[PDB]
């Protein structure tokens, strides 16, 4: 057995992953190590072969380190601080706008405008969310990624109106952690003039 | 309109905070991403003296439980302070930041930026190898809570 | 004995002008003008020393607040792509791209900007202004193949200031 990962949804709390086994945790909390050994605290809530932390457990800028017990002694030792370990959610509510198209027909300009995943709290400020947004023709295989934004909405320019085009979007903390996953993906067809 | 208004202020306060996080994080990913060996990750948790940080001293809420709980003053303060902690230690980078390819951490703009921040935060209040790599740590965590502090000062008094 | 206009091209730095002394001052101690020529005449300049974001001033020969007197420089190297002709040949349509103003600072994050496009066929009396971009990078559609039109695009910080001097109008002319 091995860790696979750790991952805090929301900057609240977090929960770590593998493949009797045990996990035991420790932080620098009161100030230095002296934070004895303890074992995880739920076993069932993030599902099985893993462990699960609430917000009374999970501590941000705080050094925390995690070991896989097995059958014989220590198998696997992790150590982090949960903002490395943040994934947001993936946004919701994918939804396109027109904008305008050519006179030429041949080519349309579209706004994406998507919410933010509802277990962040941006709204108090204690999270601040940003999006990469790729889309792509239809029958690609590469898809074509946007710089990162701030905001839930971002024009879309220069789609050939003949084309038919998917969209999706990603999440992460603003300096901290990795992208989450996509969206729902949302399919676009122009105006077939 | 203008006599500042506080959101200015906030808004402000915190988007110059906000660069200073993303120079500090960036710089430290590329540091390591380019000097530290996969075995030596994070190393700094535990050496003889690398462990310390430029504001072990000071009050500093560890979750949003405690943060939010915090008013917009003393939240200032821990900002204000943890940036202070920072105006001569930050020129220990100094180098680091010059031989960075980092986005906008060359010169001196992260020292300014701090100096520029450390004047609005006052502002608002009246109103209201391995060392390198430790160091670096340090700045990014700490430059986390002075834009995650403001952050919630600022979305406290609009935003979403 | 008419001062003229005070304006800070960055954000960092801002000068006062006028048609003979001045004298400024803040809050949170009237001071004279550190520095009467490096702005030309008639006019007082204020380095990076002395400009602050946060503090309103007052000056007399006006009060302010730097954000309220930004208007950035305008951009450079405007230039245009040809996307594909309509088949009629009747219209075509091109990318407009372009640079943020030189003085204008992108590691910063003190000075983000926001452009408005104008552009209209070179014997059109008014202009078709686009809505605000974020990027230096935007498509002008439906233009008749059969005229020559010229751009301009100007710039302002996000939310406060105003608007700067229009870039050198780019012309154009479709295949």
């Amino acid at each position: 057995p091995k860790f696979t990962k750790c991952r805090s949804p929301e900057r609240e709390t977090f929960s770590c992953h593998w493949t009797p086994i045990q996990l035991f945790y420790t932080r620098r909390n009161t100030q230095e190590w002296t934070q004895e050994w303890k074992e995880c605290p739920d076993y069932v809530s993030a599902g099985e072969n893993s462990c699960y932390f609430n917000s009374s457990f999970t501590s941000i800028w705080i050094p925390y380190c995690i070991k896989l017990t097995s059958n014989g002694g220590t198998v696997d030792e992790k150590c982090f601080s949960v903002d490395e370990i943040v994934q947001p959610d993936p946004p919701i509510a994918l939804n396109w706008t027109l904008l305008n198209v050519s006179l030429t027909g041949i080519h349309a300009d579209i706004q994406v405008r998507w919410e933010a995943p509802r277990n962040a709290d941006i709204q108090k400020g204690w999270m601040v969310l940003e999006y990469e947004l790729q889309y792509k023709e239809v029958n690609e295989t590469k898809w074509k990624m946007m710089d990162p934004i701030l905001t839930t909405s971002v024009p879309v320019y220069s789609l050939k109106v003949d084309k038919e085009y998917e969209v999706r979007v990603r999440s992460k903390q603003r300096n901290s952690g990795n992208y989450g996953e996509f969206s729902e993906v949302l399919y676009v067809t122009l105006p077939q003039m | 309109f203008p006599t500042i208004p506080l959101s200015r202020l906030a808004d402000n306060a915190w988007l110059r905070a906000d660069r200073l996080n993303q120079l500090a994080f960036d710089t430290y990913q590329e540091f390591e991403e380019a000097y530290i060996p996969k075995e030596q990750i994070h190393s700094f948790w535990w050496n003889p003296q690398t462990s310390l940080c430029p504001s072990e001293s000071i009050p500093t809420p560890s979750n949003k439980e405690e943060t939010q709980q915090k008013s917009n003053l003393e939240l200032l303060r821990i900002s204000l302070l943890l940036i202070q902690s920072w105006l001569e230690p930050v020129q220990f980078l100094r180098s680091v930041f010059a031989n960075s390819l980092v986005y906008g951490a060359s010169d001196s703009n992260v020292y300014d930026l701090l100096k520029d921040l450390e004047e609005g935060i006052q502002t608002l209040m009246g109103r209201l190898l391995l060392k390198n790599y430790g160091l670096l740590y340090c700045f990014n965590k700490d430059m986390s809570k002075v834009s995650t502090y403001l952050r919630t000062v600022q979305c406290r008094s609009s935003c979403g």
